[PDB]
C-alpha cells in the first residue's frame, strides 16, 4: 500500500486526479473514519499525503470527499486491499516511468507525455491522461541509441517513423535498455581518387567533348 | 421558326431539330479542346446526375405516350430528353476539357479574360433593342422588356470591366475599362 | 522664395508643386547647352540596365541549353522555361535596336523614347524568368547547371531592378510630345 | 493539352458518342411508333436502344467515379515523402547516436541555398494548393506534383545538412525541423486528397485543410529563421542579396486587389519600418566601428524590414487616390533595395576582413546614401498627404513626455528633486 502510495508521490505511477482519489479514498480511510474529513476540509494531510505535487497545486476540493465517503465504512485492511488490487489493475507495474517531453508530430512543439517501460516492453502514456498513447514490446525493438538530451526508440521495420523520446537522464535509460535488452538474451537458449575528384573529372570530360563538339561546328 | 410557325401536329419537327442538335454537340464532343463553359468539374458531375435523371424519366414519359400512341406528350418528352440530350454532351466535353488538363503533363492555359460568348450575346440583345427601336410606332411592352434587358445586360458588362480592371495587367488598360 | 513660402507653411501643396515647377525650371534652364549630356547620362545608365539585361539574358540562354540538355524526362518536362526563354528571345531584338539607335542616334529623342518603350516592355517577363529559375532549380540532375542559373536568375533580379530604376528615371525624363 | 490525357478520356467520349448514336436509333424508333404505336420488332429495338442509353449512362458514371483526377499522385508523394521520412530518421540515429558523415566535397552554405529554394516553392504555392483544394483538381494534381518533387530534392538538402553540420543538437533540431515540414506535407496531402476541390466537401474537410496550412507555414517561416541565421553565423552570405531581389520584383509586379486597409494605417506601418531601419542601421554603423560578426543578424533584420515595408507598401500603394505617389514611394523603395544591397554587401565583406579601415569608409558611406534613402521615404511618406504625420510624429513626442515625467515622479519619491 504505502510503497504504491510513494510512486503516487513521484508522480511515475499513471494515475487519473480521479484515480487519485479513489486513492486518496482508501487513505482516508486506512488513515482515519469518514467523518473526520467531514470534521474538517482542509486536509494537507488528504492533499499532500494522499496525492502527488501536480494534484495537490489541482488542490482536490471534495471529489476526495466523496471518494472517502465511498470508501466510508471499510475497515482500514478493506480499503488497503481495494487499494492495492486498484493499483495492480493498472499496467503500471514491472513498468518503468520517466516524465519527458517530446517533439509532437505535425510541428515544433514538444509533447508532455511518460516513458513507461517493464522490462519486457515499452508504453507510451500522456502525463496529463495517463492512458498509454502507443505500446510495444522488447521484441519489436531492433535498434537504440541515447544522446544525453534524447534516446532512439526502434519499434522495428513495421512501424513506420519511430519517434524519439528527449531525455534528460537518457544514458540512464540506455543502461536500462541494456538491463532491458537482458531478458531477450535470457530468452536465447545455447587516395588520389575522390568522389568530388571523380565527379568534377567526369564534368572536365562531358565539357572537353563538348569543346571538340563545338570547334567542330565552328 | 419550327415550333411557332409549324405546326407541333408533325410533333418529330421537334425530332428533326433534335436530330440537328444532336450532330452539332457531336462534333463539339469530337473535338474537346477547348471548355463549353466554366461550370466545372464537381457542377458538371451534378448535370450529369440529373440530366440522367431527366433521360430515365423521359425513357418512361415517351415510351407510355408510344404505346398509347398519343403524339402530343410523347413529343413534349422526348424534346425535353433532347434538351437533356444537349445538356449532358456539353456537361461531358467540359469535364473532358478539365481533366485533359488535369494529365500530369498536360500544359493547361488560363484561356485569358474575354468571355467572348456572354458579351456577343448581350452586343445582339442590344442590337435587337436597337432594331426594335428602329421602326416608329412599337408596342410599348417590348420597349420595356428590351429596356430591362439591355439594363441588366450592361450592368453585367460593367461589372465584366470592373474583374477585367481588377485581373488585367496594364494600369491604362483598367483606367479605359473605367472610362 | 519657394523655400521662403516652404518656411511659411510645410505641407502645402501649392509650395510643393512650386518646389517641383522651380526643379524642372532649373532642369530646363540647364538645359541650354546641357540635357545634350543630361539625356545622355539618363542614357547611359539606360543602356548599362539594357547591356547586362541582354547579358543576362544570354546567361538564361545557356542555362536553358544546358537545362534541357539534362533531364531523361526531356520530352514534357513541366518547364515554364523553355516559354519563358522563347518569350524572352523574342523579346531581345527589339531592346537591341533601341540601344543601338540610343548610341548610333542619341540626338533624336524619338530613339530614346523607343528605348524607354523597348525597356518597360523587356521589364514584363523579367517576374517569369526567375518563377521558371527558381521552380527548375531543384529539378535538375547536375547541381553545377542549378549554380548556373542560380547565379544567372540572381543577374536576372538585380537587372529588373535597375532596369525599373532606368525606367523611373525615363519616365521623370519624359517628354509628352510622343504623338 | 496532353495526347493521353484525350486518349484516357476516349472512353469518356466513346460513352457520349454512345449516348448520341443511342438516341439517334432510338429516335427513329419513335418515328417508325409514331408511324404506328404498335410494332413489336420496332418495340423491341427501341427497348433496346433505351437499354444502350442506360448503359452508357452508367458507363459514364463509372468512369467518372474511378476518374479520382489526380488522387494518385497525392499518394505517390505521400510513399515517397515516408521513404523520406526514414532516412530522415536514420539521420537522426547516426546523429544522435554520432555515426553520420558528410559529403565533405559539397559546402554547407549552397545546401541552405537549395533549402531555401525549395521550401520557398511550396510557401509560394500551398496558398494555390489550398485554393485548388478548394474548386479545380487539375491544378491541384499538377501543383502537388511540383512540391513533392521538390521535397524530395529538399530531402537531399536535410541529409547534407544533417551529415556536415557541426552543432550536433542545432543540427539535429534543423532535421526536426524537416521532420516538421514533412509531416505537414502528408497532412495537407490527405486534406486535399479527401477534399478534391470539391464545394460539396462538409467543412469538416474544410478545416483540416485550413489548420493544416497555416502548419505548413509556420514550418516554413520557421526554417527560413534557421536558415538565414546561420547565414548570420557564416561570415559571407548573399543569399539575403536574393530576398532583397524577391522583395523588388514582387514590389514590381503590384497587388491586382483593390484596398482594403486604411491608408493611414499603412502610413503608421511604413513610419516604423522607416524608424525603425534607420536606427537598426546606425547602430550597425556604431558597431562596425566596434567589431563586424554582429552584422549578421543585423543585415538579416534588415531584410526582414525591407521584405515587410514592400509587402504593406503595395496595398498602400494601391490604398491612395494619388497613384504618382504610389509610384513614387515605388522609386523609394527600389532604392533602398539598391542601398541594403551595398550595405549586407560591404558588411560581409567586412565580416571577412574586420581588419580593413578602406572596407569601414565603405560603410559608413553606404550608411550614409542609405540614410538619405530613408529621408526620401520619410518625405514620401509625408507626402503621403492622408492623415496627419504630425499625428504619429506628435504621438512619439508625448510618449518621450511620459517617459520624461516618470523620471521625475522618481525623483519625487527619492526626493531628490528639490
Amino acid at each position: 500500500y504505502v510503497q504504491a502510495r510513494d510512486d503516487i508521490l513521484n508522480g511515475s505511477h499513471p494515475v487519473s486526479f480521479d484515480k487519485a482519489c479513489e486513492f486518496a479514498g482508501f487513505q482516508c480511510q486506512i488513515q482515519f473514519g469518514p467523518h473526520n474529513e467531514q470534521k474538517h476540509k482542509a486536509g494537507f494531510l488528504d492533499l499532500k499525503d494522499f496525492l502527488p505535487k501536480e494534484y495537490v497545486k489541482q488542490k482536490g476540493e471534495r471529489k476526495i470527499f466523496q471518494a472517502h465517503k465511498n470508501c466510508g465504512q471499510m475497515s482500514e485492511i478493506e480499503a488497503k486491499v481495494r487499494y492495492v488490487k486498484l493499483a495492480r489493475s493498472l499496467k503500471t507495474y514491472g513498468v518503468s516511468f520517466f516524465l519527458v517531453k517530446e517533439k509532437m508530430k505535425g510541428k515544433n512543439k514538444l509533447v508532455p507525455r511518460l516513458l513507461g517501460i517493464t522490462k519486457e516492453c515499452v508504453m507510451r502514456v500522456d502525463e496529463k491522461t495517463k492512458e498509454v498513447i502507443q505500446e510495444w514490446s522488447l521484441t519489436n525493438i531492433k535498434r537504440w541509441a541515447a544522446s544525453p538530451k534524447s534516446f532512439t526508440l526502434d519499434f522495428g521495420d513495421y512501424q513506420d517513423g519511430y519517434y524519439s523520446v528527449q531525455t534528460t537522464e537518457g544514458e540512464q535509460i540506455a543502461q536500462l535498455i541494456a538491463g532491458y535488452i537482458d531478458i531477450i538474451l535470457k530468452k536465447k537458449k545455447s587516395p588520389p581518387l575522390t568522389s568530388a575528384q571523380q565527379a568534377l573529372t567526369g564534368t572536365i570530360n562531358s565539357s572537353m567533348q563538348a569543346v571538340q563538339a563545338a570547334q567542330a561546328t565552328l | 421558326l419550327i415550333t411557332m410557325c409549324t405546326q407541333q401536329a408533325p410533333g418529330q419537327k421537334e425530332c428533326d431539330n433534335a436530330l440537328r442538335q444532336l450532330e452539332t454537340v457531336r462534333e463539339l464532343l469530337e473535338n474537346p479542346v477547348q471548355p463549353i463553359n466554366d461550370m466545372s468539374y464537381f457542377g458538371c458531375l451534378d448535370s450529369v446526375m440529373e440530366n440522367s435523371k431527366v433521360l430515365g424519366e423521359a425513357m418512361t414519359g415517351i415510351s407510355q405516350n408510344a404505346k398509347n400512341g398519343n403524339l402530343p406528350e410523347f413529343g413534349d418528352a422526348i424534346a425535353t430528353a433532347s434538351k437533356a440530350l444537349c445538356g449532358f454532351t456539353e456537361a461531358a466535353a467540359q469535364a473532358a476539357y478539365l481533366v485533359g488538363v488535369s494529365d500530369p503533363n498536360s500544359q493547361a492555359g488560363q484561356q485569358g479574360l474575354v468571355e467572348p460568348t456572354q458579351f456577343a450575346r448581350a452586343n445582339q440583345a442590344i442590337q435587337m433593342a436597337c432594331q426594335s427601336l428602329g421602326e416608329p410606332g412599337c408596342t410599348q411592352a417590348q420597349v420595356l422588356s428590351a429596356a430591362t434587358i439591355v439594363a441588366k445586360h450592361t450592368s453585367a458588362l460593367c461589372n465584366s470591366c470592373r474583374l477585367a480592371s481588377a485581373r488585367t495587367a496594364n494600369p491604362t488598360a483598367k483606367r479605359q475599362f473605367v472610362q | 522664395e519657394a523655400a521662403k513660402g516652404a518656411a511659411a507653411h510645410p505641407d502645402s501643396e501649392e509650395q510643393q508643386q512650386r518646389l517641383r515647377e522651380a526643379a524642372e525650371g532649373l532642369r530646363m534652364a540647364t538645359n541650354a547647352a546641357a540635357q545634350n549630356a543630361i539625356k545622355k547620362k539618363l542614357v547611359q545608365r539606360l543602356e548599362h540596365a539594357a547591356k547586362q539585361a541582354a547579358a543576362s539574358a544570354t546567361q538564361t540562354i545557356a542555362a536553358a541549353q544546358h537545362a534541357a540538355s539534362a533531364p531523361k524526362a526531356s520530352a514534357g518536362p513541366q518547364p515554364l522555361l523553355v516559354q519563358s526563354c522563347k518569350a524572352v528571345a523574342e523579346q531581345i531584338p527589339l531592346l537591341v535596336q533601341g540601344v543601338r539607335g540610343s548610341q548610333a542616334q542619341p540626338d533624336s529623342p524619338s530613339a530614346q523614347l523607343a528605348l524607354i518603350a523597348a525597356s518597360q516592355s523587356f521589364l514584363q517577363p523579367g517576374g517569369k524568368m526567375v518563377a521558371a529559375a527558381k521552380a527548375s532549380v531543384p529539378t535538375i540532375q547536375d547541381q553545377a547547371s542549378a549554380m548556373q542559373l542560380s547565379q544567372c536568375a540572381k543577374n536576372l533580379g538585380t537587372a529588373l531592378a535597375e532596369l525599373r530604376t532606368a525606367a523611373q528615371k525615363a519616365q521623370e525624363a519624359c517628354g509628352p510630345l510622343e504623338m | 493539352i496532353s495526347p493521353e490525357g484525350r486518349a484516357a478520356m476516349e472512353p469518356i467520349v466513346i460513352s457520349a458518342k454512345t449516348m448520341l448514336e443511342s438516341a439517334g436509333g432510338l429516335i427513329q424508333t419513335a418515328r417508325a411508333l409514331a408511324v404506328n404505336p404498335r410494332d413489336p420488332p420496332r418495340w423491341s429495338v427501341l427497348a433496346g436502344h433505351s437499354r444502350t442509353v442506360s448503359d452508357s449512362i452508367k458507363k459514364l458514371i463509372t468512369s467518372m467515379r474511378d476518374k479520382a483526377p489526380g488522387q494518385l499522385e497525392c499518394e505517390t508523394a505521400i510513399a515517397a515523402l515516408n521513404s523520406c521520412l526514414r532516412d530522415l530518421d536514420q539521420a537522426s540515429l547516426a546523429a544522435v547516436s554520432q555515426q553520420l558523415a558528410p559529403r565533405e566535397g559539397i559546402s554547407q552554405e549552397a545546401l541552405h541555398t537549395q533549402m531555401l529554394t525549395a521550401v520557398q516553392e511550396i510557401s509560394h504555392l500551398i496558398e494555390p494548393l489550398a485554393s485548388a483544394a478548394r474548386a479545380e483538381a487539375s491544378q491541384l494534381g499538377h501543383k502537388v506534383s511540383q512540391m513533392a518533387q521538390y521535397f524530395e530534392p529538399l530531402t537531399l538538402a536535410a541529409v547534407g545538412a544533417a551529415s556536415k553540420t557541426l552543432s550536433h543538437p542545432q543540427q539535429m533540431a534543423l532535421l526536426d525541423q524537416t521532420k516538421t515540414l514533412a509531416e505537414s506535407a502528408l497532412q495537407l496531402l490527405y486534406t486535399a486528397k479527401e477534399a478534391g476541390g470539391n464545394p460539396k466537401q462538409a467543412a469538416h474537410t474544410q478545416e483540416a485543410l485550413e489548420e493544416a496550412v497555416q502548419m505548413m507555414t509556420e514550418a516554413v517561416e520557421d526554417l527560413t529563421t534557421t536558415l538565414n541565421e546561420a547565414a548570420s553565423a557564416a561570415g559571407v552570405v548573399g543569399g539575403m542579396v536574393d530576398s532583397i531581389t524577391q522583395a523588388i520584383n514582387q514590389l514590381d509586379e503590384g497587388p491586382m486587389g483593390d484596398p482594403e486597409g486604411s491608408f493611414v494605417d499603412y502610413q503608421t506601418t511604413m513610419v516604423r519600418t522607416a524608424k525603425a531601419i534607420a536606427v537598426t542601421v546606425q547602430e550597425m554603423v556604431t558597431k562596425s566601428n566596434t567589431s563586424p560578426e554582429e552584422l549578421g543578424p543585423l543585415a538579416n533584420q534588415l531584410t526582414s524590414d525591407y521584405g515587410r515595408l514592400a509587402s504593406q507598401a503595395k496595398p498602400a500603394a494601391v490604398a491612395a487616390e494619388n497613384e504618382e505617389i504610389g509610384a513614387h514611394i515605388k522609386h523609394r523603395v527600389q532604392e533602398l533595395g539598391h542601398g541594403c544591397s551595398a550595405l549586407v554587401t560591404k558588411a560581409g565583406a567586412l565580416q571577412c576582413s574586420p581588419s580593413d579601415v578602406y572596407t569601414k569608409k565603405e560603410l559608413i558611406e553606404c550608411a550614409r546614401r542609405v540614410s538619405e534613402k530613408v529621408s526620401h521615404v520619410l518625405a514620401a511618406l509625408q507626402a503621403g498627404n492622408r492623415g496627419t504625420q504630425a499625428c504619429i510624429t506628435a504621438a512619439s513626442a508625448v510618449s518621450g513626455i511620459i517617459a520624461d515625467l516618470d523620471t521625475t515622479i522618481m525623483f519625487a519619491t527619492a526626493g531628490t528633486l528639490n
